[PDB]
């Protein structure tokens, strides 16, 4: 998986390159002003392996 | 035993004397031996019991001109289960065997209660054989035998580590533990098995394991039967 993220965020941040220079501008104003509520959130689970 | 010596010696034939409560019998020495003015010896029991036990076991066994045989399975009650007790010991020391009736087994529900993982007999091997009994039974023994410790050993291993992550040859142990505790060792009071029904329940008992994981039973005999 360490590997899997170091090729994910190499493909993601040309991918977010990609669309900022498509924009002509950084998107990082407008993801901080839009940081009001949160999209993606994390529920942990007490998952039972082994003992 | 002079009934038996009589009977299997100066007849020509078999006798399977049974004794019943050699811890009574035990007693009763302690009573006769402290009767007169001898000290009580390791534990009350006299010092000699060793030898009072021996006169009693020894008088046993195949005989070269004779034809008959005495077979002894002195019935001893073990005070507060404590196999180092006298009695127990000195009779370990002199007789060829040990059958265990289990508390645990017993509480169980489950008659008659010999748990096969402490008991052996030492003269098994020359018994079981191709001319007497199946073929087959020391191959089943052992098999059963070691398939039973790795099912007490996987229902002890389950409560810790819980059911799913068992190996597979523990989670199929665990079954075999079950219809063997339940259904081998498990006999009415009255219910007579023959040793060759016994093996054929022994085998259908064996079948649970896929026949690559009978580790103890000789490939041949894999071959024949199951």
């Amino acid at each position: 998986a360490k590997q899997k993220m170091g090729r994910v965020m190499q493909t993601a941040a040309f991918s977010l390159a990609e669309v900022s220079y498509a924009t002509g501008e950084n998107i990082g104003y407008q993801v901080q002003e839009s940081v009001s509520t949160a999209r993606f959130k994390v529920r942990a689970r007490q998952e039972n392996v082994s003992g | 035993l002079t009934t038996a010596e009589y009977l299997a010696y100066q007849t020509e034939r078999h006798v399977l004397t049974i004794l019943t409560d050699m811890s009574s019998y035990a007693d009763a020495l302690r009573e006769v031996s402290a009767a007169r003015e001898e000290v009580p010896g390791r534990r009350g029991y006299p010092g000699y019991m060793y030898t009072d036990l021996s006169t009693i076991y020894e008088r046993a066994g195949r005989v070269e001109g004779r034809n008959g045989s005495i077979t002894q399975i002195p019935i001893l009650t073990m005070p507060n289960d404590d196999i180092t007790h006298p009695i127990p010991d000195l009779t370990g020391y002199i007789t060829e065997g040990q059958i265990f009736v289990d508390r645990q087994l017993h509480n169980k529900g489950i008659y008659p209660p010999i748990n096969v993982l402490p008991s052996l007999s030492r003269l098994m091997k020359s018994a079981i054989g191709e001319g007497m009994t199946r073929k087959d039974h020391g191959d089943v023994s052992n098999q059963l035998y070691a398939k039973y410790a790795i099912g007490k050993d996987a229902a002890a291993m389950k409560a810790v580590v819980g059911e799913e992550a068992l190996s597979i040859e523990d989670k199929l142990s665990l079954e075999f533990l079950e219809k063997f505790e339940k259904t081998f060792i498990t006999q009415g009071a009255y219910e007579d098995r023959t040793v060759f029904e016994s093996l054929d329940q022994a085998w259908s008992l064996l079948r649970i394991y896929p026949k690559e994981m009978l580790n103890r039973i000789s490939p041949k005999i894999l071959d024949e039967f199951y």
